[PDB]
Formats: structure tokens, C-alpha cells, sequence
């Protein structure tokens, strides 16, 4: 009933997320500033995003077996779930309060206005709020958050792959340890289909992504716009 | 090429 070996990747995943999700504000007062009133908030936010990329990147890396992969295949699945897993661990600063993701100051707090003001609409918008609230609603421990982001980055599916097959022993291992944490610790009745709803929730990330990307290529297509991106988002999110 | 992806991953 989970070998040490699953404990042991838990405590990997706990480990690495705590020492890579630190907001701290002192990290927040190095953005650009958040100009709230178009595309006033594209560079604060653009800032917050590169600043984040960087943060999955450390996490991945603390995957364990990620780092046995080529840097090709670890390339291939950063840059096709970082926007995946951002919208994913930012459900922690989330807030149902008011639906926003509150990071302490008024100057830290970023609503669906917030979100539009840096060149979105309700085609992102609208299925993301409603991917944060339905992750609250499913209360995940944190080892079950751990393991979601872990499992979103290394898909074997992500188009670009080249050794699926490895990716996929990898993703194997984290989903058994993560079926098998939710059998033996979740509580039921809210054990029953978590699992299936984890793995929905990663599906309507791939969907959220799409929607990210119909966008982010049409901003980057405005030179105005792209100037505003950082160095490593127009890197790992795509440029011409 | 992705530079400081690839710097990132050291
Ligand atoms: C450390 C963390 C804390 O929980 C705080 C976090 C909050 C996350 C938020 C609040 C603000 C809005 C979000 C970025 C939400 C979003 C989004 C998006 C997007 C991108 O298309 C793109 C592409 C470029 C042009 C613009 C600005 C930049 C550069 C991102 C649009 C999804 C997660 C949300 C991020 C998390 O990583």
C-alpha cells in the first residue's frame, strides 16, 4: 500500500515545489509596474509569466527521471506546458473570495479586468476562471497538486516528443504514485474519480493552452506588443 | 535554438 519508493517521489515533489513556488513581493517589486487603467498590465503581467517559466523549469528539473531525458525532449515538454503549469500552481494564490489571484498588496491582485488588460478577452478568460474555481472545488492535498503539475509536464502526448517511450515510464510512475495516494489517503467519499478528474482538469488545460496560444500568436504578431514580451517568454511560447 | 532555456535546465 504505496512502497517507499512512492513515498519517496512525493517528498521529492513536495520538496521541489516549496523551494520553487516562493513568491515573496521582494521578487513582485522587480516587474515592470502593474498599470491598471489598453495592454496596461502586458508588461507587469508579461514580467509575473517569465518569472514563473522559470520557476516551472526549477521544479521540472526536480522531476525525478526528467533530467534523464535529452535536452530536446525536456525542451519540447517545458515550452508546451509552462503556460499549463502556471495557470496550474497559481491556484494557490487564487482566492474564491472574489475570484482573483491575490498575492498579498491590492498592487499583487489580478482580476479577470487584470487579465484582459493584458490582451485577453472571455475566450481565455471565462474557462479559465472556471478551471480555478473547479480546482479549488476539488480540494486537493498538496501532494495531489504536486503530482498534477509533475504529470502535466511530462506527457507523453505532447506533440514534438521523441523518446514518447521513456516520457511514458516516467508519467507511469507518477500516475500509479498518485492513483495509489489517493486510494490509501484521500478521504472518501473524495476519493471516488479523483483521479479521473485530475486527469480532466490536465484536458481542459490543454484546451486553456490553445486558447493562450490563438491569442499569443496574434499579440506577438504586433511588433508593439512583442517588444513589451520578455527574452525568455518569446523563447519558450514562440517568435518570428 | 532555445539559449537560456537550455541554461536553465544546467
Ligand atoms: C508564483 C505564482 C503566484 O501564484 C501568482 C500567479 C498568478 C497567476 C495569475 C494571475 C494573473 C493572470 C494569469 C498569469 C493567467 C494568465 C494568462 C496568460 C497568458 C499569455 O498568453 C501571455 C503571453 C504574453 C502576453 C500577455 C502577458 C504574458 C506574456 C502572458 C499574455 C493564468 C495564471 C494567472 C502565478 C504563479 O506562478
Amino acid at each position: 500500500k504505496l512502497s517507499e519508493e512512492q513515498q519517496h517521489i512525493i517528498a521529492i515533489l513536495l520538496d521541489a515545489h516549496h523551494k520553487t513556488y516562493d513568491p515573496t513581493y521582494a521578487d513582485f517589486r522587480d516587474f515592470r509596474p502593474p498599470v491598471r487603467m489598453p495592454l496596461s498590465m502586458l508588461p507587469h503581467l508579461a514580467d509575473l509569466v517569465s518569472y514563473s517559466i522559470q520557476k516551472v523549469i526549477g521544479f521540472a528539473k526536480m522531476i525525478p527521471g526528467f533530467r534523464d531525458l535529452t535536452s530536446d525532449d525536456q525542451i519540447v515538454l517545458l515550452k508546451s506546458s509552462a503556460i499549463e503549469v502556471i495557470m496550474l500552481r497559481s491556484n494557490q494564490s487564487f482566492t474564491m473570495d472574489d475570484m482573483s489571484w491575490d498575492c498579498g498588496s491590492q498592487d499583487y491582485k489580478y482580476d479577470v479586468t487584470d487579465v484582459s488588460k493584458a490582451g485577453h478577452t472571455l475566450e481565455l478568460i471565462e474557462p479559465l476562471i472556471k478551471f480555478q474555481v473547479g480546482l479549488k472545488k476539488l480540494n486537493l492535498h498538496e501532494e495531489e497538486h504536486v503530482l498534477l503539475m509533475a504529470i502535466c509536464i511530462v506527457s507523453p502526448d505532447r506533440p514534438g516528443v521523441q523518446d514518447a517511450k521513456l516520457v511514458e515510464a516516467i508519467q507511469d510512475r507518477l500516475s500509479n504514485t498518485l492513483q495509489t495516494y489517493i486510494r490509501c489517503r484521500h478521504p472518501p467519499p473524495g476519493s471516488h474519480q479523483l483521479y479521473a478528474k485530475m486527469i480532466q482538469k490536465l484536458a481542459d488545460l490543454r484546451s486553456l493552452n490553445e486558447e493562450h496560444s490563438k491569442q499569443y500568436r496574434s499579440l506577438s504578431f504586433q511588433p508593439e506588443n512583442s517588444m513589451k514580451l520578455t527574452p525568455l517568454v518569446l523563447e519558450v511560447f514562440g517568435n518570428e | 535554438n532555445h539559449p537560456m532555456l537550455m541554461n536553465l535546465l544546467k
